[PDB]
C-alpha cells in the first residue's frame, strides 16, 4: 500500500493487503489468478466488517467463522438453528432459494452447509 | 595558508537516477476502439498485443 | 523524426496510434471501459556515430 | 528565532503546541485515541538576501 | 608517464537526497486538546485540521 | 575566451547506494535436512535460528 518505495519489491499479499490497506490491485500483483483473487475480493467485501485490525482479518481470511449474519461464513456447517439438515445450495429441492449460488458466490455456498 | 573563498559554483542541478531510468510501472491493457455509431464509442480488448 | 515514404507520389508519414488502459481492471464490470494512454508510434531512422 | 511580542511590557514569546495520532481510529476500539507526535509551531522572519 | 598517486580523501560522506527530501510519510490525524478531567486526559477528533 | 571542448573522461559510470549497504529483504526461516529415508530427503525446521 503505502511507502511507495515499497511498490517496486515483490509484495507479499500479508504484506501488501492486511496490516496496511491494500485494493484489488496490489492483492492481483501478489497473486495473479482472478479466481482465488476473486475469491479474496469476497472475502474482503465481506471483511469490509473486519477491515481492521490485524486478527479481525486474519481470522476473516482464516474463514473459521460467522461474522454476525454470516456473511463471511465459510465454514461446512449442516445443521440449522434446530439442526435441520440444509438443503442443497444450488438446486432448488426442495424450496426455491430466491438467492442462490448463481447469485452470490461471494459468500461461497456449498453443497448443503 | 590563505583561504580564498570564492564560494563554490553552482545554478543547475544534478540528478542521479534508477539504473533503468524507470522506476515505477503500471500494468495496462490494450484495448481497440469499435465505433460507436449513432452513440459513445465502444472499446474492446486487443487481441494482437499481449494482456 | 517519422520516415518519410512514397505514396499516390507524395512522401508521408507513418505515425501510428495506440491505446491503452489499465489491465489493472482487466476484471470487474462493463462501462468502465475507458482508455487512459494514448502512444504514437513511429519508426526512424536509428544510427549510432561513435 | 521566535518573533518576540511585547505583552504588559515584557518580551515572550508565542510558541504553541500540536498534537498527533494516526487517522485510523474508530477502525478499532474508539477512545483508545493516544498521542504519539509533537510539533512545537512558531513564526520567524523569513529572508532570501542572494 | 609517472603515476604520482598518494590516494584521495573522503572524510566526509555525500549522501545524495530525493526531491521532496522527505520520502515516506503516514497520514496522521490531528488530536486536539480533546481533554478529559480528573485523571489522565482523554483526547478526540478535532475539525480545526484537515483530517 | 575560447572553447576548447573535448567531451570528457567518464568510461566507467558511477552507481550510488543505499545507507544500509542492501536494497530490501525478505524474512527467511532456517530450515535442516532431515537424511532422506531412501525417497525423498527430508526438510524439518531448526530451532537453533530465530524464526
Ligand atoms: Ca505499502
Ligand atoms: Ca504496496
Ligand atoms: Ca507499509
Ligand atoms: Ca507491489
Ligand atoms: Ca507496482
Ligand atoms: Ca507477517
Ligand atoms: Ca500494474
Amino acid at each position: 500500500a503505502n511507502t511507495f518505495l515499497e511498490e517496486v519489491r515483490k509484495g507479499n499479499l500479508e504484506r501488501e493487503c492486511v496490516e496496511e490497506t491494500c485494493s484489488y490491485e496490489e492483492a492481483f500483483e501478489a497473486l495473479e489468478s482472478s479466481t482465488a483473487t476473486d475469491v479474496f475480493w469476497a472475502k474482503y467485501t465481506a471483511c469490509e466488517t473486519a477491515r481492521t485490525p490485524r486478527d479481525k482479518l486474519a481470522a476473516c481470511l482464516e474463514g473459521n467463522c460467522a461474522e454476525g449474519l454470516g456473511t463471511n461464513y465459510r465454514g461446512h456447517v449442516n445443521i440449522t438453528r434446530s439442526g435441520i439438515e440444509c438443503q442443497l445450495w444450488r438446486s432448488r429441492y426442495p424450496h426455491k432459494p430466491e438467492i442462490n449460488s448463481t447469485t452470490h458466490p461471494g459468500a461461497d455456498l456449498q453443497e448443503n452447509f | 595558508r590563505i583561504i580564498e573563498n570564492h564560494g563554490t559554483e553552482d545554478e543547475l542541478p544534478n540528478y542521479c537516477f534508477p539504473l533503468g531510468g524507470i522506476g515505477v510501472t503500471d500494468t495496462y491493457q490494450a484495448i481497440k476502439a469499435t465505433n460507436g455509431n449513432g452513440g459513445a464509442t465502444t472499446w474492446a480488448q486487443d487481441n494482437t498485443f499481449a494482456e | 523524426q517519422g520516415v518519410m515514404v512514397e505514396q499516390n507520389g507524395k512522401l508521408e508519414s507513418q505515425v501510428e496510434m495506440q491505446f491503452f488502459s489499465t489491465s489493472v481492471n482487466a476484471m470487474n464490470e462493463a462501462n468502465a471501459i475507458q482508455p487512459k494512454l494514448l502512444l504514437y508510434s513511429e519508426d526512424v531512422n536509428m544510427e549510432t556515430p561513435d
